[PDB]
């Protein structure tokens, strides 16, 4: 990540933040990732809730690809077969331990970058995570933010993460949003939440209407 | 002799429903107390809401089971009192209702159930005419105590808390959540 | 000792057994390495030791024993088997050994098998005269409705289409409807939470590999599970394989198999294409006793074209195909290539009565589902 | 071949074919299959408004009586022979005896009713009168099974894509009311088994967010069931 972004992260987070710039080699990236994942595992071993925000898994996968020794089995775009094994483990460490504590990983991915490497990395990581969120450039072209594709996003097995009534409240919201266009849906949602004060207030406002 | 076991089952189902009500009330008041507080324990509030939902489902299930047990006790007591009344006045009832009764002994099933429904209708007007005086109806000899402890009808709370119904999807999800909560309590 | 209960038991009390036995450096390595510490300490001690596992041969001569509860991974919990024992009992990969083993010594760092009490719930010499699968010609000499006995089934579905719950319900139906049959569930590169819920929800044993551990791991676990199925069907017991998913297994073999010099569409080679037919052929039919019935799952419209390529290559291999999307159902049921010819060729006009070799018996048939449609190709 | 294998006993059914598809000899084969496999049932071959030579061939290559109307006379002959055959079928029902009817064709009868029915002002797209609809509905629903004794059953014949517009409307309303409908041509098979109207309705909302089992209800099963021809697949549309 660029140094100015690194220092902005430094100054805009309460928790500790670690970054390796593009100036430093890929071995630096992989060792930083190993340090972070090992520290997270050690902390969660003590029944601690650890959260890791990763930006980005694509660059980490590229660094692992360009640091791992070759194996003779290269995919399209120049991605080695066993190169992606290490990042997946890093992204597979996220779990909810029954003994105590949890390890949550929110890792962002890059798409439509004009690269075959990034596309291959996305395809190999597409069906892995259990929570997922798309953003789109064309929604941000209207400068309405956040540029979130509501219809195409979602979470799996959300039932265990919420109570009953608000679940079908959100289902009704999804049924309302789905026919609308994604830009239209986003602007509608922004306008509706603008005049409310709380998600519960928005829920009651939409169900009374 | 199954009526005593049915009465015991009704009693323990009532106790289970009452205790369910107690921890539901305790969780509810604790959640309101935490809401009154100024702490930022949002995750605590979310898990408290989950607890409220799970306990409400458990209370509904316990109330339904208690209602079923109450109905079973009433049915078995009615059947037993019916049997030891009919073993006394069967000849008299047969003499007063004879035609369709020896029609049953040799007629086909169509005539059998036609006579059955004619007899039940006739006794229906018989009862609705007899209830005109409406004297204080007393319980039986040995089942009076059981019927008094069980009561004429279940509690109003145990019936109004069961107005809401859950489809098997909700039943499955709440069973899974209750099992998870039981595992949490065990640990 | 009783390695089954020693390994199956959770670490919570295995650790206490560890300090009670006389060990000091425990709760520090993986769950198999602490068993290796138990191995070394009991080798220092002395007492007759049982050894169980699924035997597998390695190319240079010595064999190992995979553990079902270990998700079929190689590690310190391996049973050394000498080539003499392999040749005297003509041992092949997949046998369930539950025999008497010996403590390690100078040269061998782990348990070594000395004799077998019973070969897969059968006497060793008694099973020495069993017919192999290849020379036994395939002939027939709710699981019952969907696939029955001896047939091969596959379920093609998109993501977020209830695949995992469908597999769950199939598993419970197998459990209570067919208690006698042996349940076996295999998962490929699935999420750890899904693996845990599969293991804790079904009655039968589950062998699963997560996406973290590499593709060759999936290769070896698939080989071990198919060999185990073959060696449980040999002694006339029926087994059902719950494979999820064939697409990811094909991906793993494609990304691990050495290139043959020629490439098909999707970056696949002939070896990775003719491997998966081995699993189906081993489950094609069973003759006199038991069965091997495989129900696999396949992914569609996942965003990458190679998985539709492998699906189209797997169109005709199976006999029962459970579809959850209309887009591929219409293609598989009604191929368009013949229509591409016919549209320009006008039903091929080869004979006035050539239309009586293409009928469709289109009856509405009754089932427990209730008055379901039906179709038939009368393609003479 | 056997009617019990295809049409069974007591339930109605249709076969629909385009022009130049092999109707006459298929009906012949069905006729002798009925004659040999079930000689007890009373054979009844019926033809409406087609070439006299084929009428003679039908009535000469079978054993049962073949009341037929060639294409010379007007449609009043066709309609009145329709009522008299249905009345004799009802009489045979009162006679406590099974009957099989091979009618050809119901599209011919339907549009004959259309061109003969008096005007009532209930016409629709294409000038199709409502009376010319539910009179054929009465005739087609008179083919119900006899629950007291015996079983009447009919096999229907319909023509599709004849270069006209009247036939497909009655075809789609038969689709609405059809019990079983054998098909020969290409496109109409997919039209029926995978309704394009339903597909467009679904696609208007794209992938509709059907909650819970509503998404899993739509199931498709292909079982390669054992058949005397040898491994003839059967495809079933399982719904909830
Ligand atoms: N009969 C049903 N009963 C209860 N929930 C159902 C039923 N059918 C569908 N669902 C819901 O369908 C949702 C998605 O089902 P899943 O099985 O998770 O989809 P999926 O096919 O497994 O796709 P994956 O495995 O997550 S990629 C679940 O959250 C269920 O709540
Ligand atoms: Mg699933």
């Amino acid at each position: 990540e660029r140094p100015e972004e690194v220092t902005e992260m430094q100054r805009l987070v309460k928790g500790e933040v670690v970054a390796s710039t593009f100036d430093e080699p890929a071995s630096r990236h992989v060792q930083v990732a190993e340090m972070v994942i090992e520290k997270a595992k050690r902390l969660v071993e003590h029944k601690k809730d650890v959260i890791i925000l990763l930006d980005s898994i694509t660059r980490l996968a590229r660094a692992y690809n360009t640091v791992v020794p070759a194996s003779g089995k290269v995919l399209t775009g120049g991605v080695d077969a066993n190169a992606l094994h290490r990042p997946k483990r890093f992204f597979g460490a996220a779990r909810n331990v029954e003994e105590g504590g949890s390890l949550t990983i929110i890792a962002t991915a890059l798409i439509d970058t004009g690269s075959k490497m990034d596309e291959v990395i996305y395809e190999e990581f597409k069906g892995t995570g259990n929570m997922e969120l798309h953003l789109s450039r064309k929604i941000a072209e209207k400068r309405v933010f956040p540029a979130i594709d509501y219809n195409r996003s979602g979470t799996r097995k959300e039932e265990l993460l919420t109570t009953q009534e608000e679940l079908q409240k959100m289902w009704i919201l999804r049924k309302i949003i789905h026919p609308m266009g994604e830009i239209d849906a986003m602007e509608f949602l922004i306008n509706k939440l603008a005049m409310t004060k709380t998600n519960d207030d928005f829920f009651e406002m939409m169900k009374r209407s | 002799t199954a009526l005593q076991q049915a009465f015991d089952t009704c009693q323990n189902n009532k106790a289970a429903w009452l205790q369910r009500k107690n921890e539901l009330a305790a969780a509810e008041q604790e959640y309101l107390r935490l809401l009154s507080g100024e702490g930022r324990n949002v995750s605590r509030l979310d898990e408290l809401r989950n607890i409220i939902e799970v306990r409400k489902w458990q209370v509904n299930q316990a109330a339904g089971r208690y209602i079923r047990s109450h109905e079973a006790v009433q049915h078995i007591s009615i059947r037993d009192r019916l049997n030891d009344f009919m073993q006394q006045h069967g000849t008299a009832l047969a003499a007063a209702l004879a035609p369709e009764l020896m029609g049953y002994s040799e007629l086909t099933a169509i005539a059998r159930n036609c006579a059955i429904q004619r007899a039940t209708d006739a006794l229906r007007e018989a009862l609705l005419s007899w209830l005109a005086k409406g004297e204080k109806i007393n319980y039986s000899a040995q089942d009076s105590d059981i019927l008094t402890t069980i009561g004429f009808r279940p509690d109003v709370a145990s019936v109004d808390d069961s107005r809401e119904k859950f489809t098997p999807a909700q039943n499955m999800i709440f069973s899974r959540k209750s099992a998870q909560l039981a595992s949490r309590q065990s640990v | 000792m009783n390695l089954t209960e020693l390994k199956n038991t959770p670490v919570s009390e295995l650790i206490t057994l560890g300090e009670n036995m006389g060990l000091e450096n425990l709760a520090r390595m993986r769950k198999q390495d602490i068993i290796f510490a138990i191995l070394k300490q009991h080798a220092k001690s002395g007492e007759d030791i049982f050894g169980d596992g699924v035997l597998e041969i390695l190319q240079d001569g010595f064999g190992f024993l995979r553990s079902a509860d270990s998700s079929y991974l190689a590690g310190p919990d391996d049973i050394y088997v000498s080539p003499s024992q392999i040749r005297r009992f003509n041992l092949r990969t997949g046998d369930t050994i539950s025999g008497k083993i010996r403590p390690p010594k100078e040269g061998e760092r782990y348990f070594a098998l000395l004799k077998v009490n019973e070969v897969n719930f059968d006497k060793p010499e008694n099973a020495r005269n069993k017919i192999l699968f290849e020379n036994l010609t395939p002939l027939h000499a709710d699981l019952a409705s969907l696939i029955g006995r001896g047939q091969r089934g596959l379920i093609v579905a998109p993501p977020k289409a209830g695949k995992t719950m469908l597999l769950q319900n199939i598993a419970q139906s197998i459990a209570y409807n067919h208690p006698d049959c042996v349940l076996m569930v295999l998962l490929i590169d699935e999420r750890p939470e899904e693996v845990t819920e599969m293991q804790r929800l079904v009655k039968g044993e589950v062998v699963a590999s997560t996406f973290d551990e590499p593709a060759s791991r999936h290769v070896q676990v698939a080989e071990m599970v198919i060999e185990k199925a073959k060696r449980l069907v040999e002694h006339k017991k029926d087994v059902i394989i719950l494979l999820d998913s064939i697409t990811r297994l094909a991906r793993a073999y494609n990304t691990v198999v050495p290139a043959s010099g020629k490439v098909l569409t999707g970056g696949v080679d002939a070896n990775a294409l003719h491997r998966p037919k081995r699993f189906f052929g081993a489950a094609r039919n069973v003759e006199e006793g038991g069965s091997l019935t495989i129900i696999a799952t396949a992914l569609i419209d996942t965003g990458s074209k190679m998985d539709e390529v492998i699906y189209e290559e797997f169109k005709g291999t199976g006999n029962m195909e459970l579809h959850l999307s209309r887009k591929i159902a219409e293609k598989r049921v009604f191929p368009a290539i013949d229509y591409n010819r016919s549209g320009t060729r006008k039903e091929e006009l080869l004979t006035t009565q050539e239309e009586l070799q293409k009928m469709w018996i289109l009856r509405k048939i009754i089932h427990p589902m209730g008055e379901i449609d039906a179709m038939e190709f009368l393609i003479n």
